[PDB]
RNA sequence: CGCGGGGUGGAGCAGCCUGGUAGCUCGUCGGGCUCAUAACCCGAAGGUCGUCGGUUCAAAUCCGGCCCCCGCAACCA
RNA sequence: AUGUAAA
RNA sequence: GCUCAACGGAUAAAAGGUACUCCGGGGAUAACAGGCUGAUACCGCCCAAGAGUUCAUAUCGACGGCGGUGUUUGGCACCUCGAUGUCGGCUCAUCACAUCCUGGGGCUGAAGUAGGUCCCAAGGGUAUGGCUGUUCGCCAUUUAAAGUGGUACGCGAGCUG
RNA sequence: UCCUCCUAAAGAGUAACGGAGGAGCACGAAGGUUGGCUAAUCCUGGUCGGACAUCAGGAGGUUAGUGCAAUGGCAUAAGCC
RNA sequence: AGCCAGGAUGUUGGCUUAGAAGCAGCCAUCAUUUAAAGAAAGCGUAAUAGCUCACUGGUCGAGUCGGCCUGCGCGGAAGA
């Protein structure tokens, strides 16, 4: 009766904090919104936060309900 | 006694003159229904086979409660009917007989334990054909039930368990059939003793409509009522029978 | 037999019985049957241990059952090869850690509870001991 | 005589003996309580 | 529990596929016809389609969930 | 189509 | 324009039987057996309601549990497909005791005989005919008994088929 | 063939005739922008109205909803007009 | 711990009047003499009677009775 299982979509955090990324690089592949768009970070229709500048990635815990934010500092 | 407080089965059947005796069996259902609703008894019609000119040929009916069989012990037997018979276009007298059986509860304590400690299981090699497995593997099971003497032989399939389940189902079916056959023989041997041939012979109850009297052999009772008799109120006739039955 | 009513899933994994016990302190009764051995108790074992402890401690008193199995264990039909799906649900086990309170009892003398917990330990496979509720 | 593996004192007159290594439970009152290896 | 057939007067069926109307037969009761029984005729009761949520102007119907009945469940060349 | 049994 | 759903699609177009079979192979993979385990089976023990005129423990024993053996069914395929002949029968036996009898003892719900249960003890013995190819089973009659199993659930380079 | 949770050992990935389920569509709007709003479930009162029509008040907080079986997410609303 | 002693008068107690009487089951589980005695733990009787222990004396005269934690052992543990 069982046996069906899907191919994985390879989600997760591709670019961790501290590493300098180029413009347009995919940072976090996530299903929903576990991370939110902060400074110099764009959001797509697939909820994929991508880079918009050449800097380092910084994770922040701002907001009322302690939601995560990705920021990019122009280093 | 335990049986006394027990419920009962009433079986009112038509004897001689099946056209007329069906009409009197309907009246006996009416008799014991008016006798049953007086002392608040439950009446349920389990089976009733209709006649031709009205009434019923056979009535099997459960009456439940507290003390039906102990109060209605003495009703198994014949009932003679002298009456202008509804049927006669001419109108002459006749003996219409009806037979009434009174059965106790006998509650069903069925399905005893199969007792595998008492089951002798012989797992031996099989006969027939088919393969190598017949030579070495057994694939044949015989189970004997010791206190009953029932032997079940299974040589059907390859694995023993799939034959063990069949052998236990056949053990359960044969034990249940042998117990229900003894129960149906114990019912029939008492029903042949309580219900007679159905003839008009005098069997403990005498009825007399154009005279106004009914005489009961089972302790002579010669009471000329039949109007406080036809609608319930049968305790008086029944009570002295119990009075001189408790003396013995 | 103790059996759950309409759970979310019918069958679950085997798992291991690692970790220490949580139900150590006696909380309801004045005494208790604390289990020492690490094992697994089927629901028939709890029901039989209730049967042959309840009769000796008579109609007075009060007994608490501190455990519930809520873990389905299957069994394959015999002369059936390996695989072909998980088996049908047959019984229910409680994984009992070292030092787990199984039964508690109040309203009885100490000797009667001592003699009843010996029979309850005899009906169970795992090794138990005898404890008493200390105040705080 | 009883040939069980666990031996307890049945009545008050039971005595634990260690004859030849074999633990026995002797009884001077009732012969039925005399038993074997434990 | 897994699969299939379903749940339509008291009972058996249409009608479900393909939505816009509750229908037929047997049965129950009562009355005529006969002096009566059988037959025939007439009238009445009876089910909202097992129940519940959604689409639809409209669910007896289409779909899904729950309850109940019956049958099927590892062989074997 | 039928309608048993006691002058 | 493809439910080319065998869905990275061999043709646009294709179901079955072989015990008449035949070849290249495989223990990569089954059957018989040997190997590992013991779900199952047999046997032993713990607890105890209860049956037994009283009385759990003379004899049984539910509800429950723990162990031994590899004798049944099982599970995996470790060895065998450049070959290990197996069921039943006849002859020939060997070994273990979880003992059928004989022997020595304990309890008894053992007045004696005849008994029930259990411990030690394998030295010896452990049926005759009908049916069925049958092992097994039933029947008839003996016996003190008509023991359970292992040895490729023995034995075809000893014999039939 | 494909999608969702576990298996899966806290990056990615990960097998079994493993445990639970679905899809072979639909949409001219349910899409874009702008503007505005916050439900489910209970309690009280009210003609039909009765456990549940609707409205007013109160609790409650996103247990509601997101076309679809499941996961993540959602008020700055991705929910509703 | 052993040893000669004690371990009572009404309790045939009311209870379902056939009897449960210290000891089937009910409940009460008194109180005196007191070195001591439970209106009773067991055996035995249709019930009694009777026999022991509870407890108390005396001879005696030094350590003893019951639980917890573990180390090493015993038995369960029988094959070809």
């Amino acid at each position: 009766r069982n046996g069906r299982d899907s191919e994985a979509k390879r989600l997760g955090v591709k670019r961790f904090g501290g590493e300098s990324v180029l413009a347009g690089s995919i940072i976090v592949r996530q299903r929903g919104t576990k991370f939110h768009a902060g400074a110099n970070v764009g959001c797509g229709r697939d909820h994929t936060l991508f880079a918009k500048a050449d800097g380092k990635v910084k994770f922040e815990v701002k907001g009322p309900k302690n939601r995560k934010f990705i920021s990019i500092e122009a280093e | 006694d335990p049986d006394d407080e027990r419920n009962a089965f009433l079986e009112v059947r038509a004897g001689t003159g099946g056209d007329e005796a069906a009409l009197f069996a309907g009246d006996l259902f009416r008799m014991y229904s008016r006798y049953a609703e007086a002392r608040r008894w439950r009446v349920e019609i389990m089976s009733a086979s209709e006649g031709e000119h009205g009434g019923y040929k056979e009535i099997i009916a459960k009456i439940c409660g507290d003390g039906v069989y102990g109060r209605l012990k003495f009703e198994s037997g014949g009932h003679r009917v002298q009456r202008v018979p509804a049927t006669e276009s001419q109108g002459r007298i006749h003996t219409s007989a009806c037979t009434v059986a009174v059965m106790p509860e006998l509650p069903d304590a069925e399905l005893p334990d199969i007792n595998p400690a008492d089951l002798r299981i012989d797992t031996f090699r099989s006969s027939g054909a088919g393969a190598q497995h017949v030579n070495t593997t057994d694939s044949a099971i015989r189970i004997t039930h010791l206190p009953t003497g029932i032997v079940v032989e299974c040589q059907d399939e390859r694995s023993q368990h799939k034959n063990k389940a069949k052998a236990l189902s056949v053990l359960g079916a044969r034990i249940h059939a042998a117990e229900m056959a003894k129960r149906q023989q114990a019912e029939a041997s008492t029903r042949r003793n309580l219900l007679g041939s159905g003839d008009r012979s005098d069997r403990n109850r005498t009825y007399n409509f154009p005279q106004g009297r009914v005489t009961d052999h089972r302790i002579n009772l010669t009471l000329y009522r039949l109007d406080e008799v036809m609608e319930g109120k049968l305790d008086m006739l029944i009570e002295p029978i119990i009075q001189e039955h408790q003396a013995d | 037999m103790l059996q759950p009513k309409r759970t979310k899933f019918r069958k679950m994994h085997k798992g291991r019985n690692r970790g220490l016990a949580q139900g150590t302190d006696v909380s309801f009764g004045s005494f208790g049957l604390k289990a020492v051995g690490r094992g697994r108790l089927t629901a028939r074992q709890i029901e039989a241990a209730r049967r042959a402890m309840t009769r000796a401690v008579k109609r007075q008193g009060k007994i608490w059952i501190r455990v519930f199995p809520d873990k389905p264990i299957t069994e394959k039909p015999l002369a059936v090869r390996m695989g072909k799906g998980k088996g049908n649900v047959e019984y229910w086990v409680a994984l009992i850690q070292p030092g787990k309170v199984l039964y508690e009892m109040d309203g009885v003398p100490e000797e009667l509870a001592r003699e009843a917990f010996k029979l309850a330990a005899a009906k169970l496979p795992i090794k138990t001991t005898f404890v008493t509720k200390t105040v705080m | 005589m009883k040939v069980r593996a666990s031996v307890k004192k049945l009545c008050r007159n039971c005595k634990i003996v260690k004859r030849d290594g074999v633990i026995r439970v002797i009884c001077s009152a009732e012969p039925k309580h005399k038993q074997r290896q434990g």
